[PDB]
């Protein structure tokens, strides 16, 4: 086949050609996103209920819904917390790779049946039903500088003037608002109600009453009179547009007819439907936009057209009206495209120089320049057939792939130019016999690295997800290689080169290359007079393989694991917790505190302050809070100290300081998906319906025990919340229809004048929007304020609460979780440092066991995936390591040979180690995908090495010594060839810092050490494993 | 475009120290071996 | 019985807004008409296949139907693969004249 091509060098190129477009045509049609899909699917209800407890919306919502899941497919678990916000959110977790739309109709379907049985007030309010996205292209954050407005007033801005916009940007799928718009904000009086004899249903039945839609008919609509020549539209109430109308919105009338109107007992603004959360854009008011990378888009073509967007609303923007961006994943994108192609275009380079160093003309050192491109070009083309997208984890494959394509050409040119200088014979009939020699080999070892490197596909969940990005980028981009290496390489190999006369490894050359060679060939002397003295006695080198070896596993285990690399992003989160009930108040001092801490202390590097109130990541409400911080650019933050973590602890330390509050800020997880691999996620599920308070004493129950295994465990808490004070009220239904006082206006002023309450629709500015009710808040604040509030008894006169009512503080979980349909309590912890997981979960499991009666379990999330994933891990290498041998014993028909080949193995991943503990490392993929590259390489010398030592008995008849020196010396120099390509082109990426550096130099030291000694160990002892398995049989 | 003349230098520089590092590998290393014959 | 403008912004705004970000979506136009009524029809990518894409718009589409006016709501809001011509009409008569 490499014969059919040297005939048709142009039939190459054509080829070659085809492979440009082809390539070419997915550069431009190849996604991009700084991470693809990794997550399982998940469906996220969420449903609100205002002004509620945790145990209402549980109880008459959650349970309902939980309920009327079934029937739907692909559950893994379900998910379930209430909350003391009114709020719920039911997250569907659903089998990796199981259609999400699907998922999310039958979800939001099975919900349709179940909105009925729902309140109304629930129904009115609506639920909303989601795939599961953290993730942000970016955080629109909106300002106004002359303090002009509330963070309502810009909500409404963003909303109406700016938010539709941007989703009608190309490029973007999902547009949130982080603030609301104006809702009418009736704040009512008692104190004039009563004056008046009055309720808020007698305002909220007027509110219904005179805002609303009255439709009317036609005049002249069918059937008309014969005659008839004058139809149209009548026109009659509709919706109020204005506060003043509804002020005008009228309560009641008299006899006389006198006018008592909604404003004359309560005041009317527009606001926000929620006043929970506070906004602070370095110290003033806020809102933001999420913005989410829509499915397969160009995440730095999105941001740029929202950019584009923003610019052009500038003149209508008010005075004071800013914008600001303090998240945006598009910043560090880009500079991972241009940190890749300079390690490709920089690489072929050094192969240009390299070539150079040895062949020392111009035509050779082209070939490979053309070899390796085509491949990168038409790699691209593989992905983006099937798909797949430029992303952080597909740029470091395809570098790490470099090493195995750049050999690839370089041995097949390699064995020419030897032909030629060893028998002088023109480059087309010695392109051949090249290729007859190696062409096996070639075969097997592409057989066998495409078994290294395709077992890794089928890895399961979140991680494997990870793992075939690299592994579908290493086994095609290799592929083409091969073909290229056997196909156009030959043709250019055939072609392109000069002859040289034979018995020319130029000694004779002047200057640097007569030097050069003459130092060389020395070189290459005494490496082999030792080797052959390596060989004369095989039983050391044997004794001391085992030595490697053993210390192989003792720095392998001694290494510990991690997912990912943490990197400087630019920005980092810092969290906030309160005491319970702790007010938003004092909530926001802190902040502030907070903020200016940085704006103080980290004014070189931070740039700006996102703050939010009340919003945790542990549960929301007052007590807790969100500084969400950005910096300058890497390059303006000199130095590590400069860097977050560096900033991180720094501001962690001061704030370790505070009062009042749990404060601590933290690196953004570069996945927020992937939690900790040394954590774990657990629940504490009530089997029997036991309520809740025993199935807390099993929990802290069970940190207990857990605080008394440290050894194993750490950090285990659990994520959920604590019963507060929380203040009770009795109705007293006797004594309240004596006064003939029904229970609902009781019940429905209450929960509206102090838990506030939506009445219905008008629209604003032509926006249709919310009407709210309630009471003034220093009205609302206390129990005092109870009986400030009437009631009208049946016989007119106005009743207050405190004549039916009698109350009492209480204990509350302002939290609650159902797991599966299941009350659950989470729990949240690790392994102690050097403790895997699994022992820690297996000791929860003991613990969880000795719990009382009716007290379940469930593992979950990374937990519930990482009991999964690990039954894979060994039964593959086992496959990984079946296919591996059987297929060189193809190529060798032979039963022990490849053996010799396989002992190759611990040599490069040795020294692959020894640099990750050295700079102090953990095994990530990064580094468990460049332990492989790596490995491969090393057997790629051994194999070839074998193949002409092989080919030598076979063939020339010679013995097995005196050609496996024979073979390692024509070797020498290609692996030297490779070794010395391969190592400086990643060089850049193991003193890389910036951003994108921890990733870059994961996959770079491992893999430059292990190719240390891979480079220099394994052509010393590869030659014995191949004589000692020889002669052993 | 010093870009590459940025990477060029340091891309050339570094051609004979790794070569020189490893010819000295060798050269401490098949001292090794000899010695440890 | 109301009219387009209200309409317009009760329902077909409502509606506009949550239909950011489906694919192959290739154009959008919507009215809505003073017999209270509205249509929007979407159109996605030569190729596209309408149930999925029927069931992105489904998707999205519950979204909006909490920001409806109850009884756009309660006369319900389909979404239906839509073909603007008819394939035929087959038409009916008495010829007695028996019936109207």
């Amino acid at each position: 086949m490499p014969n059919f091509f040297i005939d048709r060098p142009i039939f190459a190129w054509v080829i070659a050609i085809i492979i440009m477009l082809a390539g070419g045509l997915a550069i431009l049609k190849l996604p991009v996103a700084q991470y693809p899909t990794i997550a399982p699917p998940a469906v996220t209800i969420s449903a609100s209920y205002p002004g509620a407890d945790a145990k209402t919306v549980q109880d008459t919502v959650t349970q309902v819904i939980e309920q009327n899941m079934n029937g739907i497919d692909n559950l893994m678990y379900m998910s379930s917390n209430s909350d003391s916000t009114g709020t719920v959110q039911i997250t569907l977790t659903f089998e990796s790779g199981t259609d999400a739309d699907i998922a999310q109709v039958q979800v939001q379907n099975k919900l349709q049946l179940a909105m009925p049985l729902l309140p109304q007030e629930v129904q009115q309010q609506g639920v909303s039903v989601e795939k599961s996205s953290s993730s942000f292209l970016m955080v629109v954050g909106v300002i106004n500088t002359d303090g002009t407005m509330t963070q309502e007033d810009i909500s409404d801005y963003v909303a109406a003037n700016m938010k539709d916009a941007i989703s009608r940007t190309s490029g973007v799928g999902d547009v949130q608002l982080f603030g609301s718009q104006y809702a009418m904000r009736i704040w009512m009086n008692p104190n004039e109600l009563n004056k008046f004899q009055l309720t808020p249903v007698d305002v909220i039945t007027a509110i219904k009453a005179q805002n609303a839609q009255v439709a009317a008919g036609q005049l002249g609509g069918t059937p008309p009179v014969k005659g008839q020549q004058l139809n149209a539209s009548i026109i009659a109430q509709t919706r109020l547009t204005s506060t003043e109308e509804f002020g005008k919105i009228l309560l009641k009338v008299n006899q006389d007819g006198s006018r008592v109107l909604l404003r004359d007992v309560a005041k009317i603004e527009l606001g926000g439907e929620n006043y929970d959360i506070i906004a602070e854009f370095n110290g003033q008011p806020a809102s933001g936009l999420g913005i989410k990378l829509a499915t397969g888009a160009n995440a730095l073509d999105t941001a740029a057209a929202i950019r584009a967007e923003l610019a052009k609303m500038e003149p209508f923007f008010p005075s004071g009206l800013k914008i600001v961006y303090p998240y945006d994943t598009t910043p560090f994108v880009k500079i991972s495209i241009h940190e890749v192609v300079k390690t490709l275009v920089e690489a072929i380079i050094l192969v240009f120089l390299v070539m150079y160093l040895f062949l020392q003309n111009f035509r050779a050192t082209l070939i490979p320049t053309i070899a390796v491109p085509v491949v990168l070009l038409g790699t691209f083309a593989v992905l983006a057939a099937f798909g797949f997208s430029i992303n952080t984890l597909t740029m470091f494959g395809m570098v790490l792939a470099i090493g195995l394509l750049v050999d690839d050409a370089i041995v097949v040119v390699e064995n020419v130019e030897r032909v030629m200088a060893e028998e002088g014979l023109p480059p087309k009939e010695a392109t051949r016999k090249s290729m007859g020699q190696i062409q096996g080999a070639l075969v097997g070892i592409a057989m066998v690295l495409s078994a290294v490197f395709v077992p890794m596909a089928f890895f399961g969940g979140s991680t494997g997800a990870i793992y075939r990005q690299f592994s579908i980028t290493i086994v095609s981009a290799m592929a083409l290689s091969v073909l290229v290496a056997l196909i156009l390489t030959p043709a250019l190999c055939a072609t392109m080169l000069k002859p040289i006369a034979k018995g020319d490894h130029g000694e004779g050359k002047k200057g640097f290359f007569g030097w050069f060679n003459r130092m060389f060939e020395k070189s290459t002397h005494h490496y082999t007079d030792s080797v052959g003295g390596i060989l004369r006695s095989t039983g050391r080198y044997l004794v001391l393989y085992l030595i490697i070896v053993v210390g192989m596993a003792y720095l392998f285990v001694r290494l510990p694991s991690s997912f990912l690399p943490d990197e400087d992003q630019g920005v980092f989160m810092t969290m906030v917790q309160l005491p319970a009930g702790a007010t938003q108040e004092r909530t926001q001092k802190v902040l502030n505190e907070v903020t200016h801490y940085y704006l103080t202390k980290e004014k070189n590097n931070v740039e700006s302050v996102f703050a939010v109130n009340g919003f945790g990541f542990a549960g929301r409400g007052q007590n807790t809070g969100i500084a969400f911080v950005s910096l300058k650019d890497w390059a303006d933050r000199p130095g590590e100290e400069n860097k977050v973590e560096a900033i991180t602890m720094r501001a962690t330390r001061a704030f370790s300081q505070i009062k009042d509050a749990m404060v601590f800020a933290f690196n953004l997880p570069a996945i927020v998906e992937l939690g900790t691999a040394t954590g774990f996620d657990f629940e504490l599920i009530d089997q029997a319906g036991l309520g809740h308070e025993k199935l807390t004493q099993a929990r802290n129950q069970l940190l207990a025990e857990a605080a008394k295994h440290p050894d194993m465990l750490t950090s285990v808490r659990p994520n959920g919340l604590e019963d507060t004070p929380q203040f009770k009220i009795d109705i007293d239904q006797e004594k309240a229809q004596a006064l003939g006082v029904s229970i609902n206006d009781i019940n429905t002023t209450l929960g509206a004048a102090w838990g506030g309450s939506y009445v219905n629709d008008f629209i604003d500015r032509g926006r249709v929007k919310k009407v709210y009710v309630m009471s003034e808040a220093k009205y609302r604040m206390l129990p005092d304020d109870i009986g400030d509030w009437y009631v009208r008894a049946a016989d007119g006169q106005m009743v207050p609460f405190s004549a039916f009512s009698s109350s009492r503080w209480e204990y509350g979980s302002p939290r609650l979780e159902r797991y599966n349909g299941l009350p659950s309590m989470e729990i949240l912890g690790q392994a102690a440092p050097g403790k895997s997981t699994g022992e820690a979960m297996e000791l929860m499991e003991q613990l969880a066991s000795k719990l009382p009666t009716g007290v379940g379990y469930d593992w979950t999330g990374m937990s519930y995936q990482e009991r999964l994933s690990g039954n894979q891990a060994p039964s593959l290498y086992a496959i990984s390591l079946i296919v591996v041998f059987l297929c060189l014993a193809a190529l060798y028909e032979s039963w022990s040979i490849p053996f010799s080949v396989m002992l190759v193995v611990p040599l490069g991943v040795i020294g692959a180690l020894l640099a990750a503990t050295f700079r102090g490392l953990t095994n990530d993929v990064y580094f468990q995908v460049g332990l492989l590259t790596t490995i491969g390489l090393s057997a790629k010398n051994a194999i070839l090495i074998v193949e002409f030592a092989k080919d030598l008995m076979d063939k020339e008849g010679k013995g097995l010594i005196e050609a496996t020196l024979d073979a390692v010396r024509m070797r020498l120099r290609p692996i030297l060839m490779t070794s010395l390509a391969f190592i400086l082109g990643v060089m850049p990426l193991v003193i890389s810092t910036g951003a994108g550096s921890g990733a870059q130099n994961a996959v770079g030291t491992g893999v430059m050490g292990g190719m240390v000694t891979a480079t220099v160990l394994a052509i010393f002892f590869v030659p014995v494993f191949f004589v000692v398995v020889r002669r052993r049989f | 475009m010093l870009e590459l003349l940025k990477s060029l230098v340091f891309a050339v520089i570094m051609v004979p120290v790794v070569m020189a590092i490893i010819l000295g590998l060798i050269y401490g290393l098949g001292e090794v071996f000899n010695i440890f014959s």
